[PDB]
């Protein structure tokens, strides 16, 4: 499975780091990572996939990254809007796919 | 939509004219193990048209 | 590219479901869908994938319970639910995988892997008690 930080929280204007752990299998063999955004009551957005990559039509402070078996969301200049839970989910490894726990990011 | 009419997306090889085929096994872009089964880089046949 | 669910609702364990997920503007054979669940209040749990065509995979949570298919003819996405369990309670989604060449970065071309998640269905409550 994936593990990921219960909760994280900043300030608007500065960056936040989100972190995912795994296996070698998916993350750390695979590169077809990728990140979500779902707000109560919204069914969730792709926010990042093909690992380095960014779908268009997102605000572009959205980035993210990989170092082995480990996952990033680096989001940067949180506004208002940003208040949601993020869920990394990587490949599958055979397809058996795999989420995140998820990261309930709290804006002050 | 009449979702009706395949067009073979990524074939085996490319075709010589005036050929057809109809076999949809499954192709194989990265490694060979996969027999018959869409795996990871083992993709489905034709497509269906929109 | 809309996706519509219907199905769900009160049901005791044990008994059977069979939920819905019609798809408007794309097919159930042209990019793989895949189920989806999330318990209440809780995280995501991929349910089940079937790809363009011959596959039927689950999770181990749900293996010989679950099985997905679906009606070319009426373009709908459909999932068995047999001996329903207390811990299947959560809202169900149908995630459309990603097209071949999405938003087309012109470098790699048509390979179909690009395993992500595309727009979502709206999502039916199922409560098994």
């Amino acid at each position: 499975a994936l593990t990921q930080p219960a909760s994280v929280s900043g300030s608007p204007g500065q960056s936040i780091t989100i972190s995912c752990t795994g296996t070698s299998s998916d993350v750390g063999g695979y590169n077809y990572v990728s990140w979500y955004q779902q707000h109560p009551g919204k069914a969730p957005k792709l926010m990042i996939y093909d690992v380095s990559n960014r779908p268009s039509g997102v605000s572009n402070r959205f980035s993210g990254s990989k170092s082995g078996n480990t996952a990033s969301l680096t989001i940067s200049g949180l506004q208002a809007e940003d208040e949601a839970d993020y869920y990394c989910s990587s490949y599958t490894s055979s397809s058996t796919r795999v989420f995140g726990t998820g990261t309930k990011v709290t804006v002050l | 939509g009449n979702y009706n009419y395949l067009y073979r997306l990524f074939r085996k090889s490319n075709l010589k004219p005036f050929e057809r085929d109809i076999s949809t096994e499954i192709y194989q872009a990265g490694s060979t193990p996969c027999n018959g089964v869409e795996g990871f880089n083992c993709y489905f046949p034709l497509q269906s048209y929109g | 590219v809309q996706l519509v669910e219907s199905g769900g609702g009160l049901i005791q364990p044990g008994g059977s479901l069979r939920l819905s997920c019609a798809a408007s503007g794309f097919t159930v054979s042209n990019n793989y869908m895949s189920w989806v669940r999330q318990a209440p209040g809780k995280g995501l749990e991929w349910v089940s994938v079937i790809y363009s065509g011959g596959s039927t995979y689950y999770a181990d949570s749900v293996k010989g319970r679950f099985t997905i298919s679906r009606d070319k003819s009426k373009n709908t996405l459909y999932l068995q639910m047999n001996r329903l369990r207390a811990e299947d309670t959560a809202v169900y989604y149908c995630a459309r995988e990603g097209e071949v060449e999405g938003y087309n970065d012109f470098w790699s071309g048509y390979s179909r892997d690009r395993y992500y998640f595309d727009y979502w269905g709206q999502g039916t409550l199922v409560t098994v008690s």
